């Protein structure tokens, strides 16, 4: 499925879930293409001598595994950690989540006149999958394959429109499941000053609420703390942390200090 | 592949984790009888557990050998399916297959991993029949080397241990204590042996014919009334089928009370088991996993007026007899096995020393 | 980039709040993820004086709490292989700190394998309409309990140690898979000890000559079991073994707060008696029967070998 | 809703002397450390990141005490407020300066520094939150305060207290103390309005831990005629309810007279306060790492015993001790540094810094303070005091009370030492 071209290349990494072990091996389920069962290997779960058997595997869990060389009749196929030295591994992890997430937008196709027993899932699948190989580097199709349903960012989506363009999966699907993640924060403020440059000043601080209105863009200042209010910051871009913190420091930096007034973080 | 075996009368309320048998119908009243659903030798195994033909202590073993080397060295080599790994998978149907024709002794078990560990060690890369003859040599050296160069280095051995007119006792049905009893005596010895038995196997019979036919004095007397060797044992030759790894030992019904009967007096309890018999299953009670034979073979004739034929038309009444035992490592001191002399906690030690380290 | 001070100190000072977390693996799973870190920026030239700040902060480490060594074992166990790993790189520099992170996933994913082997070598004991009683509380033994109630029909009994009653919840917890167990108080630990059958303990720590240290009640249990000589099977994974010994100092137990034990609903009365309790109590180690354990079985005294191999003992001393 | 605390250091309705005046009510070393450290790890171990500490007494000497602490910085989850001596009399001004410099939002911790205790105080502090958030701030605060007997060495009379409390929904009606008194009485008006029933209960020690949101700020400041807090609840029990939470197993009680000097420093090592127990080494000093035995034991690093010494309760020693033979030690508290010598009998000794004992002395339920050069048969009987580098010699006895010191009119003592009467 998640890439028809199905028994991997030579020295590649890939993730496992072990759904039932041997009498001697595990034989494991490999999951980048639909239902085989593969195995494990004798030496390197380490690189010493730890030589044990159901310490490292669940029934149940996943693991990075990694294929040294596999073929079809001389039965080599390969379900262990050789050479990752400085090797980063959760790449492949991250690869494994983005093609489920596409196997879960597309596994519901699944149109309304209730067909769950077989329609014929390469008949959505292939034609939609088929032309993405446009460059080599396989993290460069993690990046384009993670490129490919944010729909809007391809705006060129031609070859193969299936339709109209994408029609089912662009009613509600493409649309339907964005899944942003944002994180809520709440920055502070407690500026205040006293004395005649503090009634300026004071003047000063009902503009720097009016400042940190419409200047750097932070929005909506509610009134709910009577003593000092908030400034809200939302994650769809997080670039602007770092433009309320140089804006909030600058003004700690030039603005209270000339007007001799109190503030902090 | 193969279908289990019915159950006969009753049963007690404590063993339903255990299943029993009868021998008046057993596995092949109805599978395929011209076998290639399972390889032959394994029907014959099988079929000749269920009669109780190969009881030994590793004469089991070394028929489920013979068995399997009849299994391996004539064994089409299928392609689509790989050189050394369609093996140990369709060889999981032949254990599970003695396994409901009556349960496997641990020495069968030590077998099972050992070649299995060895058909791994050649995988694809060699052809199919020169690497069956290779595995024919390894496991020829293997059993020729455990099973053979540890009964002569024990009988060498243990030769240095014992002395004159040491008497000494058996629990006797093997052959590794008539075995160290003969080739101890013929070198210039003397000491009474007596064998003690039990209801309803009643076997002493291997062990004292065959130390009658070596020329050793012999006695006789059957556990229930084994208080009355209760003063006069010298030493005792405990027969163990298996060897856990608290300390323990592992033999029948009829080595469970003389061994403490035995240490109630410091008479220093000598088990004979071999580097073979080491295992790594680990139980502590008696119920856990034992079997259980026919439960209809103790029967009494006292005439005709027998108490036990047809006891199924009254209510409640039941019968069971257990078969095999463990005794606590407490008791069990000092073990006869290669390297030395071994004592009973230090075992599993001498086990991971020949265990590819 | 040094970040890295508080967290050790926010870890000893919640090892000085009793210590955290409740649970009884979970500790090992934060100090092994906040042991995994002791090399972040923590950097050196040659491998002695990364042993000798191994050696400073792990003795601060285990001294700061010293009624826990489950953080102790986990710094010599690193010791060790970091010296390993350099003694076999020489037969100074370069490949280490990898293999050493490299080594630190292999037993993580071991601690966490753990209770999963326990819990699947547990059909291997448990009979047909006979009893069974344990006491204390530990999850080990309750997945032990669980499993064997997932395939058997038995009748748990549990005796409680009651200065705080750590059992009730288990004795509730056990009838919710249909088991129909009974619970006595710990008075009655020797009049049905004629109709128990068998009885297994959930350890704490076991010391380097394979005496365990457990929960109130086990010494009793044990040699109140060899008054009837009911084997005692003992639920101990490999991570919560100790090289101890019983002789370094006091405070082998643990002495808590004896407001459990007494009321402030008396009278006159508390001016004098001077109550004491500790939580743990000392075992020996020749009267256990067998490991249930993440290699398998071992026999009580087996233990030296492991700990030849586990643990490098001209650094256990550390 | 963040967690703060203020944390006063000494109501001057005073009871301590003279034991006030070199080393303030506050620095009272318990078990050889600090009594600030004792209060102030009780508010580190339950959760609150910052709190004030007032000063008012020799700024040169806490000052110097705080520079040498761990939470000098803030490495750790507390750094401390401190402030010098301008003014401040007693928990007045400090409630008038914490509203006046305006410290507080909501729900904040008054302990004096004199309370050591093991409540986790969260658990009330919610509840009383979900009253203030169900029920419109009618409910003032809430005290947690203890079960008890009618007799215990903790509730002696000077802090008894029986309140009138109805059980269901807990609002207490008479905060009455009983510093004398012997007959009750409760005026009935209170009680046609809760038909149902309502409770007394003398089941009680207030623990002196008491939380505070800042509508007592406004009841404080607004109401000058209530300066200490009890006649401020009367007050508030005369006109607004507050309400009442009682405790069922930990607890704590302030330190006002050596009669809870006594019961607190014989309790927390007969260990009712455990995480607190003095082998934890609060402070990072290594000549205060104790090694506990049994029978609750304490012997120091670098201890010296004296043959025979034999223990059975709850002692200590220090750091550099040298201790003598044939020691009847039971109950009792050892200093550093001390060079108590041959066949010295002690019982509940509160034995402090720097002292040298001479041999052959009885001494019993005294505490007594730095470089005393205490000298032969110097026989006491309850509640002695000594204090302070005052020197007694051959056997000047002392009977049952004993204000002494080396100040002249305080103690029973003129510029020197005590050799001769």
């Amino acid at each position: 499925r998640f890439y028809q071209h199905k028994f991997p290349e030579v020295e590649d990494v890939v993730m496992v879930n072990v759904r039932s072990i041997a009498e001697m091996g595990a034989y494991v389920s490999l999951l980048e293409y639909n239902n085989i069962e593969g195995m494990i290997l004798l030496s390197e779960l380490s690189r010493r001598r730890i030589r044990s058997i159901n310490k490292l595997i669940r029934i149940g869990r996943n693991e990075c595994v990694v294929v040294i060389r596999v073929d079809k009749e001389k039965g080599y196929i390969d379900l262990s950690k050789r050479r990752v030295s400085p090797e980063e591994a959760i790449k492949c992890e991250d690869k494994f989540t983005k093609s489920k997430t596409v196997y879960s937008i597309l596994r519901h196709v699944a149109e309304v006149l209730e067909y769950t027993k077989d329609e014929q899932l390469e008949s959505l699948f292939q034609r939609t999958a088929w032309v993405f190989d446009d460059k080599y580097k396989r993290p460069g199709y993690g990046a384009y394959d993670a490129f490919k349903h944010a729909v809007s960012d391809p705006s060129i989506l031609d070859s193969l429109d299936l339709n109209e363009d994408e029609r089912e999966v662009l009613i509600n699907n493409i649309n339907r499941r964005l899944t942003p993640q944002a994180v809520k924060i709440r920055a502070d403020i407690e500026v205040a000053c006293y004395g005649y440059e503090g009634i300026d000043a004071v003047k000063e601080a009902l503009r720097a609420g009016l400042n940190c209105s419409t200047e750097n863009m932070p929005i909506k200042i509610n009134l709910i703390a009577p003593p000092r209010y908030v400034m809200t910051t939302t994650t769809l871009e997080r670039t602007e942390g770092l433009s309320v913190l140089s804006q909030a420091m600058a003004v700690i930096k030039e603005k209270i200090e000339e007007k001799r007034g109190v503030f902090n973080v | 592949q193969v279908p289990t075996r019915k159950d006969y009368g009753s049963k007690v309320s404590l063993f339903s984790h255990l299943p029993q048998y009868s021998r008046q119908n057993s596995l092949t009243q109805f599978m395929s009888i011209p076998s290639s659903v399972i390889h032959p030798a394994m029907v014959r195994l099988g079929l000749q557990y269920s009669q109780g033909l190969v009881s030994g202590s590793n004469a089991r073993c070394i028929a489920l050998l013979r068995a399997l080397q009849q299994v391996i060295q004539d064994y089409t080599t299928p392609p689509n399916e790989e050189l050394s790994r369609d093996l140990v998978n369709k060889l999981k149907p032949y254990m599970s297959f003695l396994t409901q024709c009556r349960p496997l002794s641990a020495s069968m078990h030590n077998a099972i991993k050992f070649l299995n560990k060895e058909i791994t060690s050649v995988g694809s890369s060699k052809r199919e029949e020169e690497a069956k003859s290779e595995l024919r040599a390894a496991i020829d050296r293997y059993v020729q080397e455990k099973i053979v160069l540890a009964a002569q280095a024990i009988s060498r051995f243990a030769y240095q241990k014992i002395s004159n007119g040491d008497v000494i006792l058996v629990y006797g049905c093997s052959s590794l204590v008539s075995r160290i009893l003969q080739e101890a005596w013929t070198e210039g010895r003397r000491f009474r042996v007596v064998v003690v038995d039990s209801r309803p196997w009643l076997e002493g019979r291997h062990t004292l014919r065959s130390l009658v036919h070596a020329g050793v004095p012999a006695s006789y007397l059957l556990i229930p009334a084994a208080s009355y060797v209760l003063p006069e044992v010298s030493k005792v030759l405990l027969g163990a089928h298996a060897l856990l790894a608290n300390g323990s030992v592992m033999s029948r019904v009829g080595t469970a009370q003389l061994a403490l009967v035995a240490r109630a007096h410091n008479v220093p309890v000598l088990v004979c088991c071999e580097t073979y018999k080491f295992c790594e299953r680990v139980q502590t009670d008696a119920f856990v996993s034992n079997e259980l034979d026919d439960p209809d073979d103790l029967q009494c004739k006292r005439g005709e007026h027998v108490a036990l034929a047809n006891w199924q038309n009254h209510a409640s009444l039941r019968l069971l007899n257990l078969v095999y035992d463990v005794t606590p490592p407490e008791l069990v001191d000092l073990v006869i096995t290669e390297l030395g002399m071994i004592p009973c906690s230090s075992v599993p030690v001498v086990l991971r020393v020949k265990s590819s380290d | 980039g040094s970040e890295l001070s508080e967290r050790i100190e926010s870890f000893v000072e919640t090892l000085k709040r009793g210590g955290g977390p409740r649970s009884s693996e979970e500790m090992a799973r934060e100090t092994l993820g906040l042991l995994r870190q002791i090399i972040t920026d923590h950097r050196w030239s040659n491998a002695g004086e990364l042993m000798e700040l191994i050696r400073r902060e792990g003795r601060r480490m285990t001294a700061a709490q010293p009624s826990e060594t489950t953080v102790g074992n986990m710094v010599r166990r690193v010791l060790k292989i970091i010296r390993e790993e350099y003694g076999r790189l020489h037969g100074h520099y370069a490949q280490l700190q990898s293999n050493i992170i490299e080594a630190i996933n292999e037993l993580l994913v071991e601690l966490e394998g753990t209770m999963e082997n326990i819990a699947a070598q547990a059909l291997e004991h448990i009979h047909s309409n006979e009893v069974i009683m344990t006491i204390g509380f530990s999850r080990t033994v309750e997945a032990f309990l669980k499993e064997a109630a997932r395939k058997r029909k038995f009748h748990v009994i549990v005796a409680e140690c009651a200065p705080f009653c750590q059992g009730h919840e288990m004795a509730v917890n056990l009838s919710k898979a249909g088991i129909e167990t009974t619970v006595m108080t710990d008075a009655a630990i020797f009049a049905v000890m004629s109709r128990v059958n068998k009885v297994i303990i959930g350890t704490k720590t076991i010391l380097a000559n394979g005496a365990l240290r457990a929960v109130t009640g086990t010494h009793t249990l044990a040699l109140a079991a060899k008054h009837h000589s009911t084997p005692l099977i003992v639920c101990a994974p490999m991570f919560k073994l100790s090289p101890q010994f019983p002789n370094e100092e006091d405070s082998f137990h643990k002495f808590v707060a004896p407001e459990e034990v007494l009321p402030f609903t008396e009278g006159d009365i508390l001016e004098k008696v001077s109550v004491h309790c500790p939580v743990f109590d000392y075992v020996p180690p020749e009267l256990i029967t067998l490991f249930i354990s993440n290699i398998g079985g071992n026999a009580p005294s087996y233990i030296y070998r492991l700990m030849s191999e586990l643990y490098h003992p001209d650094d256990h001393v550390l | 809703p963040p967690l703060q605390a203020v944390l006063v250091a000494d109501s001057f309705d005073r009871r301590f002397f003279p034991i006030s005046k070199d080393q303030p009510r506050v620095l009272l070393p318990l078990a050889n450390v600090a009594l600030i450290d004792y209060t102030l790890e009780f508010l580190t171990a339950t959760g609150v990141q910052e709190t004030f500490v007032f000063c008012c007494w020799k700024a040169a000497q806490i000052k110097e005490h705080l520079l040498k602490s761990k939470w000098c910085r803030p490495t750790s989850l507390n750094v401390v407020r401190i402030i010098t001596s301008e003014l401040y009399r007693s928990l007045g001004d400090v409630l008038r300066d914490v509203d006046a410099k305006a410290l507080v939002r909501s729900d904040f911790l008054l302990v004096y520094g004199d309370v050591i205790s093991n409540i986790n105080i969260t658990r009330a502090l919610e509840e009383h939150r979900l009253r203030r958030k169900l029920e419109k701030n009618v409910s003032v605060m809430t005290m947690i305060f203890k079960e008890s007997s009618p007799s215990h060495p903790t509730r002696c009379h000077e802090d008894n207290v029986v309140v009138a409390v109805d059980s269901t929904t807990n609002r207490v009606l008479h905060f009455q103390k009983t510093q004398g008194l012997r007959r009750f009485a409760f005026p009935l008006s209170l009680f046609q309005g809760s038909s149902d029933g309502v409770e007394v209960r003398y089941d009680l020690l207030d623990c002196h831990i008491s939380i505070c949101s800042p509508q007592v700020a406004q009841l404080f400041t607004d109401n000058f005629d209530y300066q200490t807090r009890d006649d401020f609840v009367r007050g508030l029990l005369v006109n607004n309810q507050i309400h009442m939470h009682v405790t069922a197993k930990e607890y704590g009680a302030r330190v006002s007279n050596l009669h809870m000097y006594s019961a607190v420093c014989a309790d927390v090592i007969r260990r009712w306060v455990y995480p607190l127990t003095p082998e934890a080494n609060f402070t990072d000093s290594t000549t205060q790492s104790c090694t506990h035995s049994r029978h609750n034991i304490y012997r120091g690093p670098e201890v010296s015993l004296g043959h025979g010494s034999i223990l059975e309760e709850n002692v200590l020693l220090g750091s550099g001790t040298v201790i003598g033979s044939n020691c009847f030690i039971t109950n009792s508290v050892i200093g550093p540094g001390c060079h108590i010598g041959d066949n010295v009998v002690l019982d509940q000794t509160y034995l402090w810094q720097g002292v040298r004992v001479a041999a052959g002395a009885q001494i019993h339920q005294s505490l007594l303070c730095d470089n005393a050069e205490v000298k032969e048969r110097v026989t006491l009987k309850p509640r002695s005091v000594l204090t302070s580098q005052v020197v007694v010699g051959p056997n000047i006895t002392l009977p049952e009370g004993s204000v002494i010191s080396l100040h002249p009119p305080d103690a029973e003592e003129d510029e020197d030492d005590g050799e001769f009467s």
